[PDB]
């Protein structure tokens, strides 16, 4: 409900999206309705950004989780420096973590299967600390995000 | 500069999605 702006919920969203990108959907009850809606819109954004920024993205080597974290935080800082938060921008956070995990899969110097869990963690830390209050004031994931992006 | 360019592209795509999606 309203607690969906807390770290655990956001972490699960970020982890679900990376597992989608990596094609490792996990067994069990399956992703939440929110996560299902997010995966479609974020993937559409991710493919658009991959095409639009292809020349730039091919000139960055994401060789470690620490490089991924620093780059993610650098990019997020500049993306959000104007103080504007909206749902479209929040979607691009997930799209960008999907871009990072794909590069890591190809370029990580010492590959480690738990890496996407570390990416999910620093993504959730950014979303919660920098947009969590806005998310709450705008209905959370269930009453804000899903209402904007679910099928009509 | 690569950080600035990526951030600006994400911002532009996000603001477009906000206004249309």
């Amino acid at each position: 409900g309203m607690t969906d702006c807390e770290f655990g919920y956001i972490y699960r969203l970020a982890q679900d999206y990376l597992q989608c990108v990596l094609q490792i959907p996990q067994p069990g009850s399956g992703p939440s309705k929110t996560s299902r809606v997010l995966q479609n819109v974020a993937f559409s954004v991710q493919k658009e950004v991959e095409k639009n920024l292809k020349s730039c993205l091919d000139n960055v080597n994401v060789v470690s989780v620490d490089t991924a974290r620093t780059l993610f935080n650098q990019v997020m800082e500049k993306e959000f420096e104007d103080g504007i938060i909206n749902w479209g921008r929040i979607v691009t956070i997930f799209a960008f973590e999907g871009i990072l995990i794909k590069k890591l899969l190809r370029q990580q110097i010492a590959p480690d299967v738990d890496t996407y869990k570390e990416i999910s963690y620093f993504v959730a830390e950014f979303i919660m600390n920098n947009t969590g209050e806005w998310i709450r004031q705008n209905g959370g994931w269930e009453n804000g995000f899903v209402k904007k992006f679910e099928p009509k | 500069q690569r950080v600035v360019h990526i951030a600006a592209g994400l911002r532009r795509t996000g603001d477009q999605l906000e206004a249309y999606g």
